[PDB]
């Protein structure tokens, strides 16, 4: 893929917007184009942005923030109460950036996307069986999230789990 | 199909169809009547091709129907011939669509695991598909045989 | 997504049968109209900006209260989101017109759009009026060939 | 013998006229089907022994009394003559298909054949059944258009006998 | 070119060329001689298209060459017609390549930022490219007119 | 990556000049040889498994030591990686054969490959012998049409 | 050859070549390059064709090379492969001559008596020649393969 | 190995060995004599097990050594026996290690695509390994047979 395709895909995957709507990360984009940072480092630059906190934390409850982080950086949804609660605790005690770092350093991320692919959803049972403690629930939540990908659901996070 | 791939490529860049993608679509729409002719020929001779391919496969590789063979018996041989017919219908779909997506979605995705579980000898399946390719190329002209062989070879490569 | 040919293929596959005379007739009919549909798509693509401009003009002439303070299209951001939505509708209607099947609109446009509009307070009847204005513009420009696809978007919101 | 081209030629010679548009349509129609006929003839010639094996097997399965004692096809000589006659029918049908005209079947096959078989005691209904078996077997080899063409001459033989 | 797009698609999926991409390549190679004819006629007459389009653009909006305008002055008009010549050459490149890529790498990626910094009116450039499309179709046959018009319209659309 | 038409376009663009008669002639020469190159590529694609099998057989018959314990091809995994690399070379040779230009090989295959084989311990001369074997296999089927690209891969390795 | 057959025909009626016979000779001389190409491909590839045909024939009919088989032993297997090579070279002659006369003269007249008395299974020879025919068709284009298949099937039908 | 697995599990959480991990390592160290005994019996009877398993496989699936089989020919049957001996050595490795890592990283990872490309019938390999399992069970006592059967079964499951 070209750097342009990677950039547009990253902006849609992480910030749910096209690049023209946003103030682009010019230096991060230049570093990716020059090839001294990976796609993963650009994804983390998008997560670290103040625009990410404005979009997905300023006007949201921490459970919604956890769901947003799982959709953006893993391509799925939190399946159990333990996983969602652990991520909420990470956000509420260490900050948004440390939670995003935990998502990026996870073995799940390394296996599915590694260092050069933009994250994406995968509605397959192999996606969740080994990785998730509630695989069927993980599939149900991921499929519902993909079904209405345009929407930012306001259904309570712990009602889904 | 051929149109779907162009439309998805345009959607990747969030733009309308480019002159190249429109050239692709126009070429496919031009090939449509030739595709319909070939697909109809392979459809009317479905029993033709299936019996010819099955006889060629069983003569080439008789251990399939020999005792202890996977297709031993009238029922298992009938299911083997039905699989050959399945792949023939999928070749017709691939000819009509202009790409291989119907073949993958209906027949190729998961067939390797399925046959591995069933201990279905994939080389024998390749023999059957190649025999069906020869049978169909017999019933077509040179050109029509060329495009039919395109999807027959795609099926052969995907199985192997 | 599907186009017309893949839709016919799926129909014949659900029944487990080879293509018959009627199936080949339908596929041939689709191939025959392909040149006209490509001309319509190219015509729309050439004037997408002007179609969008006069479609937004029609929408906001019919309902000026959307632009006024307190309206759902009052800010630079919300006006921009509105015309971006209309641009989406035009582009994906063109995609569907090329494909001859509306599944692209289901996959890429109506995947949570009605829920999104109910959640954000976007007025759905006003959006359908705008979609209808764009349908009329495109119809006056190329003919009736695309009407159904726009109606599909309307039915996805209504 | 008479093929389709010489059939047109004979009509126009007898009426003494040069070819007109209608004659040229008949001749174009013959030439257009020529490649299919040549292909079918090559396929039948390559497969003639197999066609005869399959057709004789189907016939003697459907009428086992022919090859058991007391049957007309019971001896090595009479079995050999039976499948020889089947070779006739296949070869002359192939000739008539290549020529596109049934005149050779009248001149070279059907003339006096009922009398030969009735004098010999050869059962003609079973011979028609064998011709039908060859028709299906040949159609199984040559494909739709060639099968439809060859079936015309097989049916002409069947009607001339039956 | 049209070949590069197909090869990129095959490379992305890590597979050999599919029947559809082979069909695309065959179509492009079949269209090559018409492409060369159209590109040659466009190249030989570049001066007259540039002159006519520049004239028409200037009359359609005098404010461009009026004092205070972006193209006011001799040097700025020379750069104006140089840009028109550039875009015409890229249109010929796109006709030859069978896709719009050379147009993208050489001329249109970054043209929006450049013209916004230079305060170049995009509607003025679009009027110039439109005028160029009329001048080009003026000396083309209908098929060649449409072939070039696809790329002219692509340039216009990407300009806005 | 480039192809013949794109490299010609780049050459004319560096000089900022419209296409000349020589440029058009070179383009027409590329267009003329298109069908033969496509047929060769299709033959290679249809026979990829057999070409791999017989080229690996030739390589490991000429140099059995690679398959013995201690050889760089001694495991199921290292043998699989070897035949996988041969598949890389064949597929990209087909790509360059269709394109008519070797830049896809330089970018997708030869970019950093020599240093990677040094880092892993892969014997480069044996890999070159494998590429030459596959050259012979492909020449026995399609003729000398694809010899240039395999030679380019071999020299890049060497 | 075709020329010889036309000359023999004209000589039987003691006349010069008629328009039909001139057409036959002219169409044969026209086909010379195609016949030479086909014969070159079959000749230069005789070794691999015979190896492949023999492998296919022995897999299809193992009892031939099993103890008590007609081809059992190194010498008898070598003569079997030599017979397959003989028939391939006769097919090349038939392609070059444009008729089956050299095949009849050198290989076919007496081959039934020869094989009956040597107890050579004619169906096995037919299987080997069919295998050689497919191996040749692998090496030839559709038209060239169709040209060679005429003489291959002629040999097969003379066997049967 | 078992110790390697425990140490990696400790390292992933950046901690010293857990009491459960210590129990795992201790139990592994206790089983050392039994593992050495099983492995020594297997290695001393390597040729006997290989011959018996190969013979059993070859009557069970005679299509393999039959003409046209994947193992027909002295070189190919020898390579078949060599792979059986390979998997026997790997089974000894697994018995000594207390884990299946040597089996995976020497012979199991990549054998699936390798055998797919070589057209090696995996069911035949599985029958050969089961025959080797029976041979080992004959040479070992019940407990030793069960311990070796763990890794024989692991290889069987990995192959399928
Ligand atoms: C670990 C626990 C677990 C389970 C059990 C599970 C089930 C499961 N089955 C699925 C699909 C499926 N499952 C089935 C199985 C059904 N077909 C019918 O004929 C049978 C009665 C029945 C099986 C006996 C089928 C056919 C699909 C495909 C559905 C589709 O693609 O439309 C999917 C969607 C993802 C995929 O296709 O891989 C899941 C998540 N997931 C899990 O994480
Ligand atoms: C490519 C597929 C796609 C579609 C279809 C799409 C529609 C879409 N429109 C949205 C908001 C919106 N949509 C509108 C448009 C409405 N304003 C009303 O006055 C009009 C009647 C009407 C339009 C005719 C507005 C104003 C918003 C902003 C809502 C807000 O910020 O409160 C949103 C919420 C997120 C955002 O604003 O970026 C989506 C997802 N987005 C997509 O990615
Ligand atoms: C009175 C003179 C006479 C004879 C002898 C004769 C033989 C004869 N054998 C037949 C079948 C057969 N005959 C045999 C005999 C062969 N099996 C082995 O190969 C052996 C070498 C050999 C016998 C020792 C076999 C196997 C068939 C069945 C062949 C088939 O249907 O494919 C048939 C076909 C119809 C039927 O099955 O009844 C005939 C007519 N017919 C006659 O009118
Ligand atoms: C150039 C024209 C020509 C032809 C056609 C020809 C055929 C031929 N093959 C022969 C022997 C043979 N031919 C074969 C071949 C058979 N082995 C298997 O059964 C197969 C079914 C089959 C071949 C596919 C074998 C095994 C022999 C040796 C038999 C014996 O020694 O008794 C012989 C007897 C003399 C000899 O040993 O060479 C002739 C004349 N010779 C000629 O000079
Ligand atoms: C130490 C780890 C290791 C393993 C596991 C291994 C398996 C292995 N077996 C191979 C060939 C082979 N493998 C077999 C064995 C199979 N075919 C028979 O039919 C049986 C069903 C079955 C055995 C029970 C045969 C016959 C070949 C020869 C194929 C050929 O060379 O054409 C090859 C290809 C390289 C070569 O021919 O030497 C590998 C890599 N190699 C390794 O270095």
């Amino acid at each position: 893929a070209s750097v342009d395709q990677i950039l547009r895909a990253s902006y849609r995957q992480i910030l749910e917007k096209e690049p023209q709507e946003l103030q682009r990360l010019s230096v991060a984009e230049s570093q990716l184009r020059n090839g001294e940072i990976s796609v993963k480092e650009f994804i983390r630059a998008l997560g670290y942005s103040e625009i990410y906190a404005k979009f997905f934390l300023a006007r949201w409850y921490n459970g919604k923030v956890a769901e947003f982080n799982f959709k953006h950086f893993l391509g799925r949804q939190p399946a159990s109460a333990t996983e969602l609660g652990s991520h909420i605790t990470l956000i509420g005690t260490k900050g948004l950036k440390v939670a995003i770092d935990t998502l990026l350093a996870s073995q799940e991320y390394q296996d599915n996307f590694g260092d050069d692919t933009v994250p994406y959803y995968r509605l397959q049972a192999e996606r969740y069986v080994g990785t998730t403690d509630a695989p069927s629930r993980a599939y149900v939540l991921a499929r519902s999230r993909v079904q209405t990908a345009l929407n930012k659901p306001t259904v309570p996070s712990y009602s889904l789990v | 199909s051929a149109i779907t791939k162009a439309i998805l490529n345009a959607d990747a860049e969030a733009r309308y169809l480019s002159p190249g993608e429109i050239d692709v679509v126009r070429g496919y729409l031009a090939s449509g009547e030739r595709r319909v002719r070939v697909a109809r020929v392979l459809s009317d001779n479905a029993l033709r091709i299936v019996r010819g391919a099955g006889d060629t496969m069983f003569q080439k590789r008789p251990d399939l129907v020999a005792p202890g063979g996977n297709a031993y018996g009238e029922v298992r041989t009938a299911k083997c011939l039905r699989d050959l017919d399945y792949f023939l219908r999928l070749v017709t779909y691939g000819v009509l669509a202009g790409d291989t997506s119907p073949i993958d979605e209906i027949g190729l995705i998961g067939i390797k695991e399925t046959y591995s579980l069933l201990e279905v000898p994939v080389p024998g399946v390749i023999d059957g598909i190649k025999a069906a390719k020869q049978q169909a190329a017999a019933l077509l002209s040179s050109e029509d045989a060329a495009e039919a062989s395109f999807y027959f070879d795609y099926v052969i490569s995907a199985m192997s | 997504m599907l186009d017309a040919v893949t839709k016919i293929i799926n129909r014949t596959d659900a029944e487990g049968r080879y293509f018959a005379s009627k199936d080949f007739d339908e596929v041939t009919r689709f191939f025959a109209t392909g040149e006209a549909r490509l001309r319509a798509a190219s015509t729309i693509s050439a004037n997408a900006a002007s179609i969008l401009r006069e479609s937004a003009a029609a929408l906001f002439t019919e309902q000026p209260d959307l632009l006024r303070p307190g309206g759902n299209a009052y800010t630079s951001r919300r006006y921009a989101a509105c015309v971006r939505d209309m641009e989406y509708f035009l582009r994906y209607a063109t995609y569907a017109l090329v494909a001859g099947d509306t599944s692209v609109i289901d996959e890429r446009v109506l995947n949570g759009l009605k829920e999104t509009y109910m959640s954000l307070g976007v007025p759905i009847p006003s959006t359908v009026a705008g979609v209808t204005a764009m349908k009329g513009v495109v119809a006056s420009m190329i003919g009736s060939e695309a009407n159904v696809y726009f109606d599909h978007i309307a039915k996805g919101l209504s | 013998m008479q093929d389709a081209i010489t059939s047109v030629i004979n009509t126009y010679d007898v009426q003494g006229k040069y070819f007109d548009t209608s004659a040229f349509d008949k001749l174009k129609a013959y030439y257009a089907t020529g490649e299919l006929r040549v292909r079918a003839a090559g396929t039948i010639s390559a497969n003639a022994a197999t066609i005869i094996k399959e057709a004789s097997a189907k016939l003697f399965s459907n009428q086992p009394d022919l090859v058991r004692p007391g049957g007309n096809a019971y001896t090595t000589r009479r079995y050999a003559a039976c499948v020889r006659d089947m070779d006739y029918f296949l070869r002359y049908a192939t000739y008539a298909m290549l020529a596109g005209d049934t005149s050779i079947l009248d001149e070279r096959v059907l003339n006096g054949l009922k009398e030969t078989y009735n004098s010999l005691g050869v059962p003609i209904s079973s011979t028609v059944q064998g011709i039908q078996a060859m028709k299906e077997v040949t159609g199984s080899l040559v494909g739709s258009g060639a099968a439809k063409e060859m079936g015309v001459y097989f049916d002409y033989l069947s009607s001339g006998l039956s």
